[PDB]
């Protein structure tokens, strides 16, 4: 009955992603979690937060042993730069020992900036024998689990073949003046390939319960310079470096069937003309799903889906007729939506709401699971058949990449 | 007559208004600042047309929402949500410190989104009345207790998203601030399209303007009108209506997609198959998801004023209105009796001139639907005949005098049972148990008996003479020993109580000051 | 001038693509064009052809030594089945060394059933020394030589990304009863990636002027029993092998501009719900161009093509549509009808030369045997590339060192 | 007459004339005489420009000059056609008729002269399979060897009569020498043959080719039925009533230009009707016979908007002073509605103002023929069609006016009709040209009352009302013309070529055929 007691490190009142997910999510939920701490390396940041948000519960911490080792936290949250989670979090996972009562590590995606930190943060996560979870708020998303549910009961008979088209937002010819540089250089974690493919091949996987099994890529810096534009689009005659990638080209199989899965990623505007920016279409023996996107990234963003086909809460239908579904939510806020699901679903397995007679202490991974929440071996998987994109690229070959789902050690 | 009205300490109001400020106490362990209360209702006849804009015969009965509420102007400011019946968890959200809007998830059904729909509805009219005092900051927290004995069909879901956004008001404004009956209805008319039902505004409109022993005559065009009247005083007999529960199953939401949501699109698709056939344009309505293309009133009014005289927009006028619908459903004959299988997708993307994708961009894209087909012949039938049907009923209510008192029961019962074959037939929104009901009532005292509501579960009505010289008791000994004790066994005294009621028209939306 | 003699081997009367395509062509070219000689394994069916077309220049020849040693023909024309190009071709072209007015090979795509015999067809047809054409009609849809002419004009800047979306029409689940088995088989020169692929993808080739430099290619037969189906699409309780593919992956990177380009052909019905099932979009620094068919390969198909961009500095739409044209028959007319303006020098060129070697991606003139061995190397670089699982460098194939 | 006159003699001696030449021309073609003549002449628009596919009532004349299409009927074991122009820059086309009768396919991706009469063979088979089907059938049509001479310079609706007399030669060719023709067919079944080539036009040429006659204007009206009624030129006192045409000589393109022109124009009209039906909620017919607006033209509106608001108005049969106040009335609408988007429509602000998506604004408008537009200028292109309507309201009034005026009257008010059509072409619907505007201005300076461009503009034709007679300003006109334009924009035209840039024409006769 007492709520969950959340520590923050990069929850910041002026900036940043947390304050516009995690805390509007936070208030819906307010008897379920509370802020109690706060972490920043300014201490007045921390501060002017707790003020701002009026987070009377919360406790600005000075130091990261402070924070970590205090018993006031049941769950933490990392938030920040995903170029600064290895250095935070591995010192934290230590100190963290001290905290007889920390049962939840819930970490934004992208997990780290290399497979090799991924798998070092994970080893420490599971050794510290903490309920861990990971930030793909996509698997949570209203239409990405109606999708998982046409699929699941049968509606369009067995995979054909899919095609995904994604865009990165931000890796196109122009750059706003007013975009921090760090987006747009190599190794900090964030990236068309890491980022946004990430998000958006997992949510396939999710929907149609399987990994790959073969993969190839091809990864692009067809714009090493773009231009600096203001806030009305135009050009202010200048160039600044990209070493990120422009565009991403990926095919392989699903495990599942072998089905052909064709992707690309274009890196930025100009956006499409004629097409949609964000499509996935599955095409079935018995009818198709097709999902939509006018705005934003898979994971935050308000979709409409379509389907049509037969399988040829009971309805009472016509064996030779095709059955049509459109599913759209007019008023859905997805940026807060899908990760206000999540924190429910964390919700739900705490307090046990569906009083399910035998829910154990933990679980390794949600997999292809409904119930539960992606946890850090769901995002080492991902971080896996990312570093295997790359890997594609610069070997350039296929790659078999059927076992990366398995865990020894 | 004008505002809410306020009170301050029947028999049965008051020992409901105390026995829900000790829960409140019990929960809260302090004592409510107010209570906001809002009945559930029975529709007499004129099912399924009110978002077609058709007006209907409604009433307000004796079972309510209670909203007892304490004021917390304390930052954080939160509001703590908890029930009387425990199966709806309890909930409690912090206020945006902005104070912008809080999101409302569509995709899931959830009690409290009825709550927060109300709450949205008001904020915003809020914004609207007092921009200083709540653009830029929250609203007033609270804790409230909720507690209702509507049973499921009897509008509880209008009844509580009034009570909610009553609440939200009174909190917020203070003591003394006059809230307009005209204002609350407005406001809560499309308050449940937030949480993902695109109903009409028979019940909002119904819970706000109830009056005690009066039924309504509730109007939407030209102007959101509600009309009290007593029923007739006939020779030597009362007329009353009893309400028996089908106990089926609620999934409302659940079905939306099949069912209700499926029903509304299927009445705008018609009206927009028929202005094409006739060459007529309808208007856009930018107001009201109903319908943004038009209904199957909109259709009237255009088909009228091209081609019979430039005619203005049917006023209302029973006369004039019997003739208009008896057009219409020939035109519905004319046009569509030779699809009673129903359209495909592709066919009704034909019969409205468009590709398909453009007919599921102007149509099926604003509420989650599921079909294999449209049936755009049955649908528009219903609607214009059960419209009819009404303005007989209303000329009826209003007569100063009939025949003999068996004539009324006889006539009017008779337009009831109308209303129930055609939701049943034509509309298929009628249900097992509610087929069973009503042939029970009609064998054993009834006149009239039909579904009430949405339907498909739900409540259903009949229309049977009460008091020393009625069939009340016939009836009800009849539905409980064939019907209830048959299919539910298990019901305990009170449940069996509680299935059959006797109801007057009860007052509207009112608070009680503590 | 006199017209053009043509012989033809594999034109039917009663079935076949000659008939459909080639035989209307000639006919609205009567004056440029002369059908006087058949040659089929069976005389009998040149005599019937012959008999029915009312073909009144034309000879029936017995033999394929007398029907290629004769002098009454300027331009051959093979429509047989690709299984047996190589069996025909070959000793064909020696016997044409007794034909001293030979002046044109034409043959339908594919033209081999392997590289190889690619190769020697080519160095055959090469050292015989005539004008050679290849049948890749698409080239000259109308369709293809707008979208050309935007392209190379500016209109769309510089091409960003490209993704194409085909379909096979025959590898899908289902089979009709009355279907020949031969093009569900390997080894006869058709299928969804030599046939449906290569039209396409040389199509792309042409309106974009670039060759390919990486590619990599995943080749599948997840569907190696198909369900006979009666003409009503009933299925008949029977299965049938399939070898040839029923799904393409590919992916690859233009010469020109590094550009990436992803492609997905499906084998067969169903067809896709939501999506027209031929697209190709091109996506460019100042605007797009898209192509769309909701029926046909896109060699024999009305398409629809959608530009818009920039090149007052407004956003500029185009549409273009030819609700009455008949790409079947049309771009092989066209075809046809480039094969005559060349000849008799028709657009008055002083000193145009008598042999090109290639079209390459000239505006002017129609493809020839070096444009199908070109593509002919890519498709073997498709197979290799997923029989190894490797992105396979092809920057120098369009490299004729010999 | 009903049918398509035939003749075997003379008719003024121009006619005989013209045709001893091309009997002349074939024969040295084909080395044996023509079986017959299809004859089938030019036009101009006095006034009513660019309004014939909105529906709206036109004001033109057959001129003398025409399209001749001498014919030798084969009997061929394959039967074909052999055509061979005049004038050598249309090279020779020979095609063989497919054996099993079926139609043969038309590309119309290309300009080619061949083409218009492929689109006339095309209706008339058709036609005749209609009419003939257990003969038509399953049969080829006869083979022909074809001569073709025109003198209708461009811009004198010499598509129109090439189409027709393609069609009556179809036609005549294998019905035989005893078959009637009726002008009711005729006009019918060529109204919609140039959409086979990519050119969307109206009814106007083809009904003027057809129904001309000597010394009579035509007053040409599209509903509820195509109607020709022609007319003489008022008698005026001491002066005659002529219309010198004369020839821009700009480069001919159509074909090649029509999707930012001709096409473009076309589609804009059909859009401003729907943009303003949907602002004043009335739904337009949807045509299914003919591609100019399958969507509904503005005429459609105007008829739509009384049906609907104006229920209590006479209705419009034809009469003058009832189509002036409903055009007076559009004219409000159309200021209303788009007088503050001068700038023109984007295809989003298009597709808004329809209620529709992009998609199905572009699959509705812009598929029908190939397009290519920044801005469809709805205001103009509207206003420019309901007042020019209105303009040809008043020209009929005058020209068969009771009512009596001095002569310098009438040339000074019809005239200023003339003019104000002019200005609303160049300004508005802006389908005039640099040679157009200068021409003009240089002829009223110069002799001419009024002047404007006639057929589709772009470049064509261009008439002048000058008086003739005694001491009219014919020649006046002409050789400032000559002085003034063609020296100076063409000093390298042979006295021939000039001769031929200056014409004036009198009414004539329409299509017919010459046997033997
Ligand atoms: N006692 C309650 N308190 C608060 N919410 C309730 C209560 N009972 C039911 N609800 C909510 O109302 C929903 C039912 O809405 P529904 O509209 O179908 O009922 P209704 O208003 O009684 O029916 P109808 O509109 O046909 O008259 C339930 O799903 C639940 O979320
Ligand atoms: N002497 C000719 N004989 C046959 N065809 C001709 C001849 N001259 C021009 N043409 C063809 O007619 C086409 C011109 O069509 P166009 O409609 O623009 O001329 P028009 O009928 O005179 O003009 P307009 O319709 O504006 O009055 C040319 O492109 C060419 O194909
Ligand atoms: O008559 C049906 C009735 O049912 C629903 O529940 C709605 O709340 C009402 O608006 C009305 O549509
Ligand atoms: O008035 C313009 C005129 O010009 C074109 O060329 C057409 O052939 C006619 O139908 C007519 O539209
Ligand atoms: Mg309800
Ligand atoms: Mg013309």
């Amino acid at each position: 009955a007492a709520p969950i007691r959340v520590g923050f490190v990069g929850l910041n009142a002026a900036k940043g992603w947390a304050i516009k997910t995690h805390y509007p999510a936070i208030l819906q939920l307010s008897s379920q979690f509370q802020i109690t701490a706060l972490y920043s390396p300014k201490i007045e940041t921390s501060i002017a937060t707790i003020q701002r948000l009026k987070l009377s519960n919360a406790t600005a911490f000075p130091t990261l042993e402070s924070f970590a080792s205090s018993s006031t936290i049941d769950m933490i949250v990392i938030a920040i730069q995903v170029a600064s989670h290895y250095e935070v979090v591995m010192p934290l996972l230590e100190f963290s020992k001290n905290n007889p009562n920390l049962k939840y590590l819930f970490v934004e995606w992208a997990l780290a900036c290399s497979l090799d930190q991924a798998e070092s943060i994970y080893k420490a996560a599971a050794e510290r024998g903490v309920q861990t979870i990971i930030s793909l708020q996509g698997r949570k998303s209203p239409y990405i689990l109606r999708a998982k549910e046409l699929i699941s009961q049968g509606y369009i008979g067995d995979i054909n073949s899919i095609e995904i088209a994604g865009n990165g937002g931000w890796y196109g010819y122009e750059r706003p003046v007013k975009s921090p540089k760090y987006i747009y250089e190599i190794g900090n974690g964030v990236d068309l390939v890491t980022t946004t493919f990430g998000h958006t091949i997992d949510i396939l996987q999710y929907m149609t319960s399987s990994y790959f099994s073969r993969i190839n890529a091809m990864v692009f810096n067809n714009i090493p310079e773009q231009e600096l534009i203001d806030e009305r689009g135009n050009r202010l005659g200048q160039r600044v470096p990209k070493t990120v990638p422009d565009h991403l080209l990926f095919q392989g199989t699903l495990l599942n069937g072998n089905v052909p899965v064709s992707c690309s990623f274009k890196g930025g505007k100009p956006t499409k003309k004629f097409t949609k920016n964000l499509v996935i279409d599955i095409h079935g023996t018995k009818g198709d799903l097709k999902l939509e996107g006018d705005a934003g990234f898979a994971e935050i963003s308000n979709l409409v889906l379509y389907y049509s086909g037969t399988r040829a809460l009971d309805p009472g239908y016509d064996a030779g007729k095709e059955i049509m579904e459109v599913y759209h939510l007019r008023n859905y806020n997805a940026i807060v939506g899908n990760i206000h699901r999540l924190y429910q679903s964390i919700s739900d397995f705490h307090f046990n709401t569906k009083k399910i007679p035998e829910l154990p202490s933990q679980f390794v991974m949600q997999g292809f699971d409904f119930e539960g929440f992606p946890t850090l071996m769901d995002a080492l998987i991902l971080h896996r058949l990312i570093e295997s994109v790359y890997k594609s690229n610069m070997m350039g070959s296929t790659l078999n990449v059927s076992n990366i789902s398995h865990y020894s050690l | 007559n004008t505002n809410v009205p306020i009170f301050s300490s029947p028999r049965s109001f008051e020992q409901k208004h105390l026995a829900v400020v000790d829960a409140f106490f019990q929960t809260y362990h302090v004592k409510p600042d107010f209570i906001a209360r809002s009945p559930g209702r029975v529709n007499l006849i004129g099912e399924h047309i009110d978002y077609c804009d058709f007006s209907v015969l409604p009433l307000a009965i004796d079972v309510d929402m209670l909203c007892a509420v304490k004021i917390l102007d304390e930052k954080n400011p939160s509001i703590t949500l908890t029930n009387a019946d425990p199966k709806f968890a309890q909930r409690k959200f912090d206020l945006p410190l902005d104070g912008s809007y809080m999101a409302i998830d569509p995709s899931v059904s959830e009690w409290s989104n009825y709550f927060k729909c109300g709450l949205h509805v008001a904020h915003s009219y809020l914004k609207k009345i007092a921009p200083e005092r709540f653009n830029n900051t929250p609203l007033v927290g609270a804790q409230i207790f909720c507690q209702s004995d509507i049973p499921t069909g009897g509008g509880l879901s209008s009844a509580f998203t009034c009570a909610a956004a009553l609440a939200t008001i009174r909190a917020n404004m203070g003591k003394n601030f006059d809230i307009s009956k005209k204002d609350l209805t407005r406001i809560t008319a499309v308050a449940e399209h937030y949480v993902g039902v695109n109903n009409g505004g028979m019940d909002q409109a119904t819970s706000v303007y109830g009056e005690e022993d009066h039924a309504l005559y509730v109007e939407f065009r030209p102007k959101l009108k509600a009309t009290p009247f007593k029923f007739p005083q006939l020779k030597n007999h009362e007329i009353s209506f009893v309400i028996a529960n089908t106990l089926v199953k609620s999934n409302k939401f659940e079905t939306a997609p099949t069912n209700y949501n499926l029903r509304v699109i299927e009445v705008t698709v018609a009206a927009n198959a028929l202005a094409t056939r006739y060459s007529v344009a309808l208007p856009s309505h930018k107001d009201n998801s109903n319908s943004e293309r038009g209904n199957l009133r909109d259709f009237m009014d255009a088909y009228y004023a091209r081609y019979e005289n430039q005619a203005q927009p049917w006023n209302g006028d029973i006369g004039t209105g019997i003739e208009r619908l008896l057009k219409m459903l020939q035109l519905v004959e004319e046009s569509f009796s030779r699809k009673k299988s129903g359209f495909t997708v592709h066919e009704a993307s034909t019969a409205l001139n468009c590709s398909r994708e453009e007919f599921t961009r102007d149509y099926l894209t604003t509420f989650p639907v599921r079909f294999q087909v449209l049936k755009l012949y049955q649908r528009a039938k219903h609607v214009y005949s059960e419209s009819l049907r009404v303005l007989k009923a209303l000329k009826m209510m209003t007569s100063a005098t009939f025949h003999t008192d068996e004539d009324f029961f006889t006539d009017f019962g008779r337009l009831m049972n109308e209303s129930q074959a055609s939701c049943d037939k034509l509309y298929e929104c009628s249900c097992i148990e509610t087929n069973q009901i009503c042939s029970i009532a009609l064998a054993n005292g009834s006149f009239g008996s039909r579904l009430t509501g949405a339907g498909w579960g739900g409540c259903t009505i009949h229309l049977v003479p009460s008091g020393a010289n009625g069939n009340v008791e016939q009836v009800r000994k009849a539905l409980i020993e064939k019907f209830y004790n048959v299919r539910y066994p298990d019901l305990t005294d009170e449940e069996l109580k509680d299935a059959i009621i006797v109801s007057k028209p009860a007052l509207g939306t009112c608070l009680y000051e503590q």
